[PDB]
RNA sequence: GGCUAAUCCCCCAUGUGGACCCGCCCCUUGGGGUGUGUCCAAAGGGCUUUGCCCGCUUCCGGAUGGGCCCGCGUCCCAUCAGCUAGUUGGUGGGGUAAUGGCCCACCAAGGCGACGACGGGUAGCCGGUCUGAGAGGAUGGCCGGCCACAGGGGCACUGAGACACGGGCCCCACUCCUACGGGAGGCAGCAGUUAGGAAUCUUCCGCAAUGGGCGCAAGCCUGACGGAGCGACGCCGCUUGGAGGAAGAAGCCCUUCGGGGUGUAAACUCCUGAACCCGGGACGAAACCCCCGACGAGGGGACUGACGGUACCGGGGUAAUAGCGCCGGCCAACUCCGUGCCAGCAGCCGCGGUAAUACGGAGGGCGCGAGCGUUACCCGGAUUCACUGGGCGUAAAGGGCGUGUAGGCGGCCUGGGGCGUCCCAUGUGAAAGACCACGGCUCAACCGUGGGGGAGCGUGGGAUACGCUCAGGCUAGACGGUGGGAGAGGGUGGUGGAAUUCCCGGAGUAGCGGUGAAAUGCGCAGAUACCGGGAGGAACGCCGAUGGCGAAGGCAGCCACCUGGUCCACCCGUGACGCUGAGGCGCGAAAGCGUGGGGAGCAAACCGGAUUAGAUACCCGGGUAGUCCACGCCCUAAACGAUGCGCGCUAGGUCUCUGGGUCUCCUGGGGGCCGAAGCUAACGCGUUAAGCGCGCCGCCUGGGGAGUACGGCCGCAAGGC
RNA sequence: UUCCCGGGCCUUGUACACACCGCCCGUCACGCCAUGGGAGCGGGCUCUACCCGAAGUCGCCGGGAGCCUACGGGCAGGCGCCGAGGGUAGGGCCCGUGACUGGGGCGAAGUCGUAACAAGGUAGCUGUACCGGAAGGUGCGGCUGGAUCCUUUCU
RNA sequence: GUUAA
RNA sequence: CCCUACAAGG
C-alpha cells in the first residue's frame, strides 16, 4: 500500500521522464486525474487517458521533451525539469491566498487543492482562494 | 529526523562555555598576587614567560599573564585581571592590565603605549 | 475625675424610592416587573440674605477605575515518574461587593500525570529592544502597561478603596536611648554617607509651566515635575584654520652616496575670525481671580519665569587642542637599527635559534579622529540543532535481533457533517517605538502633526478539493482456502563410523618425542612403532559450494517424533482487517557466574625446557579453571552488509539455488558478479540501491578528559544500561 | 643470482612525507593545574509525629464578679479554634572542610623496553577472562578494517 | 636527544 | 668560549 498516492504519481512521472519513456501508467484516482488535467493544460505533458491494466483503472501519462540536441549527450531538455511534493501525509502544507508562492517568477507553477477545486497558483490567485499546496512544477 | 520526531523532541539549542570565569562576566576583576612565577612555553617555543597567580575578588585563584618587557609585581601586588589567554601557556587565560593598581605601566614604551599603560612622553 | 460645640453619635417622623421574605408575571444561573408584610433617609454652612452659592439624604442611570472567572500562549533538567486529604466532588453553613474547599460540619472516593503531573534549577511578564534576507536567535535598562515587594514573617483595624513604603499590632534579626522596669526606629522617595564592586552623579534651583491633594476663593502642600550640576556613557552638530608658497630650507629617515622620502608640509604673504569683550535680550504665560454681562456665552482688566541676563540678535575681535590603533597572511599599510628560541609578540594561522617587513625603537605608511583601542556580553557570518535549511557504508551517527503497546501514518468509489483548511465582513490589535510624508529648533541629533500597517483571537456569513468524522460500496494492499516444494530453522529421544587418550592381551626392543638447533619429558616397572579387545568423552571427514535455512545470535553424521518460517500454483474466501513502532516483553556468539554432573582432546593461570641484552612472550614439555551436559544467571561484540523496517517507481548482461509453464526460453522467490539512468568527497552503490519518492522508529552535532564520575535501574559477582 | 651491497621497471600494504637514520605506545621521574571517593566535623533546607504557642479575626461565656443601660442590649474581661514562630524525635536533601586515598589534563631535548603503522618481524582489531615493571601476553569466540606463493632493539 | 630549512 | 641554533658531552 502506497502512503502518498500523489507523491507516487509525481515520482512515476519524474522517473519516467528521466529515461525518456513515451508514456507511463499510474494507479487511477479522480484527484490524481485532476492534477493531470493541469499538467496537460499547462503543457508539461502531451496529455493522459484512462486505461485498464489487467482489469484495474490506470492513467497513461504521455510525456513531452524538447528536441534532440547537439554535441555529446544528445538527450533532449526536459519539459518537466522539476516536479516536487510539498504538502505530505504528516506535514500537510496549507496556504492563504496571500501566501501562494510564485514558482520561478512565473515560469513554473504551483498546484493547490482548494475548496473551489484544484488550481494552478495563478488560477488560485485569480479566484482569490488558498488551499493545500500540493506540489510545484517547472 | 521525521517531522513527527521533530515535534516529539524538537531541536536542542546548545549553549557555549565561557572562556573566562571572571565570574560576573565582569569585563575585569581585581585580585592580589599569590605567587610571581616564570613559565616555559609549549613545544614550538622556548622562553621564560612571566606569570602571576592571582586570588580574585570573584573568589577564584587563577594564573594571569604579565605582558610587556618591564614588570614590578611581588607576592602582594594588587592588580586588575582582564581575560585574554596565551596560546603558549596552557592554563593561562587572563592578562594583567598594566598601569592599574600596583602594576606599573611599561616604562620607555613608545608604541602601542595605551596597552601596557604608558603615558605620553614630552616631545621637543 | 469634671465641663463642652458641630457637617460627631443616636431616637422618632416623612418613604420619592430602596432593601429583605413569600406569591405571580416576563426573562432565563442571582436579569426586569408587581402585590401584601416588614425594614431604612438626611447637616448644615456662606453672603452681594425672601434667594442665590457650597453642601447633606434616598433612588435610577452615565462615566472612570477595579475584583473574580474561562480559552489559548509563556525557560532548562526525566541523572525529577509517579503526585494528592481540603486532596476531587456533594449537601448544608460561614465569609465577601461577589463566584468558589475561600473556610467549616457532615457524605462520597475521588482528582492529576509521558499532550510530562510531582520535584529541582533559573526568571517579574509585556509594548518593545538588538541582530538576522527571512524564519529565527538573544533580550526586557531608559519610556508606557500590568504584577509583586517596602528590614524578614504573620495579622487585622479604619475606609468607596489597603490587609496600607513615609498607619496600627505580634514574633525575629539589627541600630540607638535607658534611672535596666522599659522604650524609639526602617531611604527598594529626592540628595547624600558607607559597604560590596571593574563601575554608576548634586546633601543643587524652582513650583514659573504641566500634573496631583485640600479649599467657595485667596491660596497652601507637592524632591511628582520643570530646570541647572557632574561623567566623551551614547547620539548629532562644531572647531583646531582658508588661499598662495620650492624641482623643494633645516632637522630627521633611507641610499648603490648619484640621490630618494617626510612635502606645500614648514617658514613666509595675504584673507576669514573658535575663543573671548561689549550693548540688546526672549518664547515658554494665560488662565485661576477681578469688572461688564446672568457667577453662563461673550467681552475687558490685573498678577506671575526657576531655567537666565541663558538662547538668539548686533558691534568689536585672537590663527587659535590632536590623539589613538595598526602596517607577515586573513586585512589597508615597509624600510633601517637593536636583539639572537633571549627579551618578547600572538584573534586564528604563527613569529624570535646573528642580515626578523611579525619582538623593541626609529623613519615612512594605512585607518579613524575628540576620540581611538582593550576586555566582557548578545545576534551575525554558523544550512555548525538544518521549520525555511543538515545528516548516519568507510568522516560523528542504524538500536545486536524480534514481538508488539501508546502514538504517528493510511488503497479505490459515493453520500452526510464541516473539526482541520480556505474565503468575505466586522470587532480587537492603547500610546510611544519602527516605516513614509510634511513640518519646528540655522542643520542634525531630538521633537511635532499626518498617513499606512498586519499576525493573532472574537463574531456573522460562505466554500468543500484535500486532511478529519460518520454511513455505504469495492478489490489492486493485507489475511485466509485448496494443492504442491526446497531447506545445517528450532526442541526431545535414539543411533553410526573415523580419530585421540586410557586400560587389557599379543608380538617386539632401544629409543621415542620435540626444534632453527636443542632441552625439559617419556622409555629395560619394556616406551615409540604393529595387531586384537575394552572403556570414555568430544566432534562429525567425503558430500560441501562462490550452496541452503533463520529475525538476529546462529545452524552440518544418520533416524524418529514434536514444532516455527517461507516460496510457487489456482483466483476460491474475508473486504483496508494496513505500515511503523517510544516504553514493555522475549531472544541473544564467546568469555564469565551459581548448583549438580561430566572430563577424551584442547587449554587462561600455573609448573618446567628453551630463546634472548632481558624474555613475566613468541617455540617445546606438562597442566587447573574452562571447553561438554542439566537447571538458573550474565546481556556483551569488528552482535558487520560497519548499510533500521515497509511500500511504489527507474536499462540490461551473466552465474547460481528453489518453484511453475505451451521447458531456445518464459514467469516467481532467493543468492552472487558486471553494468543504464542516477547518486557519491571519493572509494564505490546501482531492481538484493548507497538511485527517484512517501510513512514510522533509532541515532549524530569537533578531539582528549570518558563510556569515566555521580545518580538511578539491573546482576550473586564480574559487571551491564 | 639463493645470500650481502647499490640500482632499474611493474605491483601491493602503509598510521611514513627533512619520507624507516620515518613513525610511535604505556609505566616511571620532575613541574603546573582541575578533579572523583571519603570516616569524622560543622552550616542550611525540607517532610512526618507529638508538644509549646505572640498578635489578630472568628465562636462561646459575659455569672448575685466589674462599667453603661430607655432592661432590649452594649463594653471590659474570660475561655476556645486557627495561627507567625519555637522545641523534641526521626527521615531525605544540599553546601563548606576534610585525614587518608583514585585517576586525569597539560608542560623542547630525564628513565625502561618496542606494543602499533610495511607480513612492523608472533597479521591486527575485538567482547570477555586470567596474568605481567610497562607497553602488553595468553585462552575462547568473532570481524577484516589482513600481507604473500634459527631470532634481534634504538635514532 | 629537541626545534627548524 | 669546542661541536650545531640547541640539549647532552669535553
Ligand atoms: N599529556 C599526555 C597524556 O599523558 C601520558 O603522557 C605523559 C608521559 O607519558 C610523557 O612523558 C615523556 C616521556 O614519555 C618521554 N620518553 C620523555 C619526555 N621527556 C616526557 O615528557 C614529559 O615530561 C617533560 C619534563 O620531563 C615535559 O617537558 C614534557 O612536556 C612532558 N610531556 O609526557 C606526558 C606528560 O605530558 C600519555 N601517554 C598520553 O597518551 C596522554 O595524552
Ligand atoms: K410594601
Ligand atoms: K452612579
Ligand atoms: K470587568
Ligand atoms: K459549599
Ligand atoms: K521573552
Ligand atoms: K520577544
Ligand atoms: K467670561
Ligand atoms: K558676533
Ligand atoms: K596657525
Ligand atoms: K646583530
Ligand atoms: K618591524
Ligand atoms: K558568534
Ligand atoms: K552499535
Ligand atoms: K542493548
Ligand atoms: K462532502
Ligand atoms: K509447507
Ligand atoms: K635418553
Ligand atoms: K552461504
Ligand atoms: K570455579
Ligand atoms: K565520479
Ligand atoms: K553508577
Ligand atoms: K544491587
Ligand atoms: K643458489
Ligand atoms: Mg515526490
Ligand atoms: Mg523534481
Ligand atoms: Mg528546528
Ligand atoms: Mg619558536
Ligand atoms: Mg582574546
Ligand atoms: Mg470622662
Ligand atoms: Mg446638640
Ligand atoms: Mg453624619
Ligand atoms: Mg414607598
Ligand atoms: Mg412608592
Ligand atoms: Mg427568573
Ligand atoms: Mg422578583
Ligand atoms: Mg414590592
Ligand atoms: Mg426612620
Ligand atoms: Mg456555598
Ligand atoms: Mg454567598
Ligand atoms: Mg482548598
Ligand atoms: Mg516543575
Ligand atoms: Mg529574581
Ligand atoms: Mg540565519
Ligand atoms: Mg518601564
Ligand atoms: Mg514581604
Ligand atoms: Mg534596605
Ligand atoms: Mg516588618
Ligand atoms: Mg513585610
Ligand atoms: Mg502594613
Ligand atoms: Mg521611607
Ligand atoms: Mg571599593
Ligand atoms: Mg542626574
Ligand atoms: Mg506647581
Ligand atoms: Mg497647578
Ligand atoms: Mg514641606
Ligand atoms: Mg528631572
Ligand atoms: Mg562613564
Ligand atoms: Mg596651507
Ligand atoms: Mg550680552
Ligand atoms: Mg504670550
Ligand atoms: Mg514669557
Ligand atoms: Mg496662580
Ligand atoms: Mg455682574
Ligand atoms: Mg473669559
Ligand atoms: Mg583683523
Ligand atoms: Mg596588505
Ligand atoms: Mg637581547
Ligand atoms: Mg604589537
Ligand atoms: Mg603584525
Ligand atoms: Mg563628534
Ligand atoms: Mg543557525
Ligand atoms: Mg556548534
Ligand atoms: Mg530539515
Ligand atoms: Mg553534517
Ligand atoms: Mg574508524
Ligand atoms: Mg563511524
Ligand atoms: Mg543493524
Ligand atoms: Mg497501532
Ligand atoms: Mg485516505
Ligand atoms: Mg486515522
Ligand atoms: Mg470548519
Ligand atoms: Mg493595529
Ligand atoms: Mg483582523
Ligand atoms: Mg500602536
Ligand atoms: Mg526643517
Ligand atoms: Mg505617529
Ligand atoms: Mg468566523
Ligand atoms: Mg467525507
Ligand atoms: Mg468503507
Ligand atoms: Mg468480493
Ligand atoms: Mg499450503
Ligand atoms: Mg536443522
Ligand atoms: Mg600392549
Ligand atoms: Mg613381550
Ligand atoms: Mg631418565
Ligand atoms: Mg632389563
Ligand atoms: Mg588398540
Ligand atoms: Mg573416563
Ligand atoms: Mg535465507
Ligand atoms: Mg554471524
Ligand atoms: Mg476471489
Ligand atoms: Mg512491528
Ligand atoms: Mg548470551
Ligand atoms: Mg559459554
Ligand atoms: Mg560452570
Ligand atoms: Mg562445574
Ligand atoms: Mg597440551
Ligand atoms: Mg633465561
Ligand atoms: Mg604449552
Ligand atoms: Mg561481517
Ligand atoms: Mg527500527
Ligand atoms: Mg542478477
Ligand atoms: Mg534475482
Ligand atoms: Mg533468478
Ligand atoms: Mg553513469
Ligand atoms: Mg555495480
Ligand atoms: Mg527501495
Ligand atoms: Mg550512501
Ligand atoms: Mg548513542
Ligand atoms: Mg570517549
Ligand atoms: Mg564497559
Ligand atoms: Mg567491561
Ligand atoms: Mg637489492
Ligand atoms: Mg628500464
Ligand atoms: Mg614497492
Ligand atoms: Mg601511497
Ligand atoms: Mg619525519
Ligand atoms: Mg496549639
Ligand atoms: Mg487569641
Ligand atoms: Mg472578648
Ligand atoms: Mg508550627
Ligand atoms: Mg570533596
Ligand atoms: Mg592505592
Ligand atoms: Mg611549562
Ligand atoms: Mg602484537
Ligand atoms: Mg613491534
Ligand atoms: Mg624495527
Ligand atoms: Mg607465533
Ligand atoms: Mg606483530
Ligand atoms: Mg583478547
Ligand atoms: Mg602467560
Ligand atoms: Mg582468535
Ligand atoms: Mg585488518
Ligand atoms: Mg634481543
Ligand atoms: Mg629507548
Ligand atoms: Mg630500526
Ligand atoms: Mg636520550
Ligand atoms: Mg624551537
Amino acid at each position: 500500500m502506497l502512503t502518498d498516492p500523489i507523491a507516487d504519481m509525481l515520482t512515476r512521472i519524474r522517473n519516467a521522464t528521466r529515461v525518456y519513456k513515451e508514456s507511463t501508467d499510474v494507479p487511477a484516482s479522480r484527484f490524481k486525474e485532476e492534477i493531470l488535467r493541469i499538467l496537460a493544460r499547462e503543457g508539461f505533458i502531451k496529455g493522459y487517458e484512462r486505461v485498464d491494466v489487467d482489469g484495474k483503472p490506470y492513467l497513461r501519462v504521455y510525456l513531452k521533451y524538447g528536441p534532440r540536441r547537439q554535441g555529446p549527450d544528445p538527450r533532449p531538455e526536459q519539459v518537466i525539469h522539476h516536479i516536487r511534493r510539498i504538502s505530505k501525509p504528516g506535514r500537510r502544507v496549507y496556504v492563504g491566498v496571500k501566501e501562494i508562492p510564485r514558482v520561478r517568477r512565473g515560469l513554473g507553477i504551483a498546484i493547490l487543492s482548494t475548496s473551489k477545486g484544484v488550481l494552478t497558483d495563478r488560477e488560485a490567485r485569480k479566484l482569490g482562494v488558498g488551499g493545500e499546496l500540493i506540489c510545484e512544477v517547472w | 529526523p521525521t517531522i513527527n520526531q521533530l515535534v516529539r523532541k524538537g531541536r536542542e539549542k546548545v549553549r557555549k562555555k565561557s572562556k573566562v570565569p571572571a565570574l560576573k562576566g565582569a569585563p575585569f576583576r581585581r585580585g592580589v598576587c599569590t605567587v610571581v612565577r616564570t613559565v616555559t612555553p609549549k613545544k614550538p617555543n622556548s622562553a621564560l614567560r612571566k606569570v602571576a597567580k592571582v586570588r580574585l575578588t570573584s573568589g577564584y585563584e587563577v594564573t594571569a599573564y604579565i605582558p610587556g618587557e618591564g614588570h614590578n609585581l611581588q607576592e602582594h601586588s594588587v592588580v586588575l585581571i582582564r581575560g585574554g589567554r596565551v596560546k603558549d601557556l596552557p592554563g593561562v587565560r587572563y592578562h594583567i592590565v598594566r598601569g592599574v593598581y600596583d602594576a606599573a605601566g611599561v616604562k620607555d614604551r613608545k608604541k602601542s603605549r595605551s596597552k601596557y599603560g604608558t603615558k605620553k612622553p614630552k616631545e621637543a
